[PDB]
RNA sequence: CACGGGUGACGGGGAAUCAGGGUUCGAUUCCGGAGAGGGAGCCUGAGAAACGGCUACCACAUCCAAGGAAGGCAGCAGGCGCGCAAAUUACCCACUCCCGACCCGGGGAGGUAGUGACGAAAAAUAACAAUACAGGACUCUUUCGAGGCCCUGUAAUUGGAAUGAGUCCACUUUAAAUCCUUUAACGAGGAUCCAUUGGAGGGCAAGUCUGGUGCCAGCAGCCGCGGUAAUUCCAGCUCCAA
């Protein structure tokens, strides 16, 4: 009961990737999540599921039509080379680190005191 | 420097006179007819229907065949035929000074709902637009103010999700069988 | 002399309010207004009434 | 106009600039007279301290005692006889208390019954008269 | 109309009001200028008379062992003061761009949240049906009355129907969230899930209603009201405007 159609396709060859308009029709049910989505242009266009990159849902008022964004890759060695690193960061592939960013500038004017080899010594 | 717009216009204006009776018995036949909400209602399809007769009068004084009388012209014309207040065969410039309040608040969607008979009554058909039971060309409208075009006149009908259409019922009635079936066992 | 700062508002008769039916509100209240406006009443002879007119 | 001549704009714009100063809502405005002669000072109210609560007699025919209220601002120094409307509402002020003082409506000039007051107080100790006279608040103790 | 003086004078694009003319505003996100407590002088540099650069003096002000040392929030948050008068010591470089030796680093520029009735736009607080009833174009009846093809309205009379506001999982959103939208589960009859703010002599929409006061208290923008029967105060009911 979840049909979904690509509008706006275009082949990027300068970005390794595929790109189109995601419009999922779901007259019934929440926004269906985007897990159920990747593996459906899966199916689709016949290829695996790891590099497709699917971003940007907006339901409508009234709710039988989204539309969202994809992109898919030819490889993860171009999904992981031209991709913004939060996108890679979701489905768990790419992880940052817990400092935050008060604690990366109270460093760095703590480091701007120390001159020498000392800097490395200055945090823990 | 912020990046956003703050482009922003009123789209009412209060009359100069606040006590005239003979204005409050004008309006207020305005919202019992129509089924409006307040003045405000009244007073801002007074104000678009000012704005069209005030570039109305603009283009009269043009010279006829200018080139800005043409294009401009035209284009009110086709937007008040599309819309549904002007006819088709008098679209001509010189009819819009010829055009009053009542005929805006026909095409407003909650008038409209009332004359294809989709409603009880003028205050039971905004009802409906508030508890989303009706839809316009795969759209549900929860909005009475909703300017009908007379393109997308023929398409308005009850929403799919809504029991007054082939829908689930609603909050009541589910509660009704509930202690029915919590009565018999 | 200021001996005589609220002498009517602390003397007069402290009347409890009456409870009533709360009044409907919004297009609800303009439509019973309306209908008492227009719909209801007759033109008939003579000097007519008004709307809080006692006698 | 009377001399209508088709060069004449500096005999015009010069009789207009000489004879807006004749106009008695204009030069209150653009002399600095009535700015300096005005309690407040361009301001719509003011904060000041209550020093003591005045009677002031009505005019004529009216007779009543006006319960006003003698003030001291606190951004100029400057002293005045502020009004306290609503009836009873003098006993909510007690003295050495910061009130808020409006105009009265009129523009700097005395209003009805009161000789020579053209001010009246809002607010009692950052609480309304309104809502002490009502009864919404109470004065803070 | 020089020169001098005042400006509650940064200029302009522009804003408010407007028939036509005009009048007033423009510190404020775009362009140009000026300044970094006050003046002054310099160094480096393509470019500064630079202040999140130095050097003095004046003002203010911090540490001290009394010899000295350090400073510049009209950046972002915040605090005091001044006031009639104005927000969080939040999250992130993901967006827009900037800079650098640079695809990688950094950016309180900027973006996103928190306070926000400055202001603008959309927009709930009920709808329907049946009983009494009050009426209307028919038909009948001299009137009195009446039948319902058809209405319109009112009533803490009754009835189930529709829904958000909210509660709350889940997605979606997003740098990560929050919100909107989508969605199960709950969620409404005095639908207590209760709409106020001003007024009712005239201007000016709307009571010569009732009780208290008795030129007092007070109302009153103006004219005026109150002197023991107040359409004007103080209250209740009612009505009126948004
Ligand atoms: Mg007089
Ligand atoms: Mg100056
Ligand atoms: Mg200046
Ligand atoms: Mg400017
Ligand atoms: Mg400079
Ligand atoms: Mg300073
Ligand atoms: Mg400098
Ligand atoms: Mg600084
Ligand atoms: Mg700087
Ligand atoms: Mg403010
Ligand atoms: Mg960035
Ligand atoms: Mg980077
Ligand atoms: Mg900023
Ligand atoms: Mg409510
Ligand atoms: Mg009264
Ligand atoms: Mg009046
Ligand atoms: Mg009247
Ligand atoms: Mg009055």
């Amino acid at each position: 009961t979840v049909t979904i159609r690509t509008r706006k396709f275009m082949t990027n060859r300068l970005l390794q990737r595929k790109q189109m308009v995601i419009d999922v029709l779901h007259p019934g049910k929440a926004t269906v999540p985007k897990t159920e989505i990747r593996e459906k242009l899966a199916k689709m266009y016949k290829t695996t599921p790891d590099v497709i990159f699917v971003f940007g849902f907006r339901t409508h008022f009234g709710g039988g039509k989204t539309t969202g964004f994809g992109m898919i890759y030819d490889s993860l060695d171009y999904a992981k080379k031209n991709e913004p690193k939060h996108r890679l960061a979701r489905h768990g592939l790419y992880e940052k680190k817990k400092t935050s960013r008060k604690q990366r500038k109270e460093r760095k004017n703590r480091m701007k005191k120390v001159r020498g080899t000392a800097k490395a010594n200055v945090g823990a | 420097p912020v990046a956003r717009s703050w482009v922003c216009r009123k789209t009412y204006v209060t009359p100069r006179r606040p006590f005239e009776k003979s204005r409050l018995d004008q309006e207020l036949k305005l919202i019992g007819e129509y089924g409006l909400r307040n003045k405000r209602e009244v007073w801002r399809v007074k104000f678009t229907l000012a704005k069209i007769r005030k570039a109305a009068r603009e283009l009269l004084t043009l010279d006829e065949k200018d080139p800005r009388r043409l294009f401009e012209g035209n284009a009110l014309l086709r937007r008040l035929v599309r819309i549904g207040v002007l006819d088709e065969g008098k679209m001509k410039l010189d009819y819009i000074l010829g055009l009053k309040i009542e005929d805006f608040l026909e095409r407003r969607l909650q008038t409209q709902v009332f004359k294809l008979g989709l409603a009880k009554s003028i205050h039971h058909a905004r009802v409906l637009i508030r508890q989303r039971h009706i839809r316009v060309r795969k759209q549900v409208v929860n909005i009475p103010s909703f300017i009908v075009r007379l393109d997308s006149q023929k398409h308005i009908d009850f929403s799919l999700r809504s029991p007054y259409g082939g829908g689930r019922p609603g909050r009541v009635k589910r509660k009704n069988a509930k202690k029915g079936q919590g009565g018999a066992g | 002399s200021l001996a005589r700062v609220g002498k009517v508002r602390g003397q007069t008769l402290k009347v409890a309010k009456q409870e009533k039916k709360k009044k409907r509100t919004g297009r609800a209240k303009r439509r019973m207004q309306y209908n008492r406006r227009f719909v209801n009443v007759v033109p008939t002879f003579g000097k007519k009434k008004g709307p809080n007119a006692n006698s | 106009g009377k001399c209508r001549g088709l060069r004449t704009a500096r005999k015009l714009r010069s009789h207009r600039r000489d004879q807006k100063w004749h106009d008695k809502q204009y030069k209150k405005a653009h002399l600095g007279t009535a700015l300096k002669a005005n309690p407040f000072g361009g301001a719509s109210h003011a904060k000041g301290i209550v020093l003591e609560k005045v009677g002031v007699e009505a005019k004529q025919p009216n007779s009543a005692i006006r319960k006003c209220v003698r003030v001291q601002l606190i951004k100029n120094g400057k002293k005045i006889t502020a009004f306290v409307p609503n009836d009873g509402c003098l006993n909510f002020i007690e003295e050495n208390d910061e009130v808020l003082v409006a105009g009265f409506g009129r523009k700097g000039h005395a209003v009805g019954d009161i000789p020579g007051v053209r001010f009246k107080v809002v607010k009692v100790a950052n609480v309304s008269l309104l809502a002490l006279y009502k009864g919404k608040k109470e004065r803070p103790r």
